[PDB]
């Protein structure tokens, strides 16, 4: 699942 | 060019409208990068994280405490209206408008949107830790123990609640900690979600930016998806382009201002 902002 | 785009309007059956910060920046919402510059002295690491809420859980509570209140003076602008009308006016034509929104505010939901997608969740829904349910939550205060609680002076004394005191979940057997059914930093977003805006910005044929780029998150995950499709992108925000390269419709200047006038 994606990680919001991606990560930073 | 404006009449451009308002082909498109015209033609377009179904359209999606991705919306970021800049939208609740010209409302006075502090969003955490732009306007209210910071809260207290935090910064988003004892604030925005599970980690925090774990080891601090009253001073995040403060946090999201002070950013539930705010809304109370708050109101939607012109563009949360002109989006909101829109998708009435074109709804009952045969004509869908989704609203995929980064904010947390709920203040689409004020202007009148309705078919809306919060992929960051909401300021006004706790999730519990314990059972996991989902409630909407505009109580004010939410709880009697923050009341007057948040301020945000950077030398204000610190609530420093009991934590059984903090809002509890009101199903008798359970009573777990509730926290804001809000996406933090580390933390992913709900694959229920993302599949049905994946099935959104397929059907599209027109996708509005409204308050972000498609080069930043969260619109680059999918304006591709669109665009490759050849489906035309419209953003509205306040960045500049280059001198030579311009976007394929872009209208610089506040959302309140450019909106109102595409969508008539
Ligand atoms: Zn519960």
């Amino acid at each position: 699942x994606v990680l919001x902002e991606y990560g930073v | 060019d404006l009449t451009a785009f308002r082909e498109h309007f015209a033609k377009a059956k179904h359209i999606a409208i991705i919306t970021g910060a800049g939208v609740s920046a010209e409302s006075g919402v502090p969003t955490f990068r732009g306007p209210g510059g910071f809260w207290r002295k935090w910064q988003a690491q004892d604030l925005a994280t599970p980690e925090a809420f774990s080891r601090d859980p009253s001073l995040v509570w403060e946090f999201y405490h002070y950013r539930r209140e705010v809304m109370r003076s708050k109101m939607p602008n012109p563009a949360h209206l002109a989006i909101a009308e829109c998708e009435a006016r074109l709804g009952q034509q045969g004509r869908s408008v989704v609203i995929i929104t980064q904010n947390i505010d709920e203040l689409h939901h004020r202007a009148g949107s309705k078919h809306v997608y919060e992929i960051h969740g909401s300021l006004f829904k706790t999730r519990c830790m314990s059972c996991g349910e989902v409630k909407a939550n505009h109580k004010s205060p939410i709880c009697p123990a923050l009341d007057g609680k948040g301020a945000p002076d950077p030398n204000t004394k610190e609530a420093r609640i009991p934590v059984e005191l903090l809002p509890r979940c009101e199903r008798k057997s359970c009573n777990g900690l509730l926290r804001p059914h809000v996406v933090w930093f580390g933390e992913t977003l709900d694959s229920d979600i993302l599949t049905a805006v994946e099935r959104e910005l397929e059907k599209c044929d027109l996708c509005l930016v409204v308050g972000t780029s498609s080069i930043v998150y969260p619109a680059a995950m999918f304006a591709p998806q669109v665009a490759s499709r050849g489906v035309p992108v419209a953003e509205f925000n306040m960045e500049c382009t280059p001198a030579t390269q311009r976007f394929k419709y872009h209208f610089e200047g506040p959302c309140g201002s450019t909106l109102p006038p595409a969508l008539e």
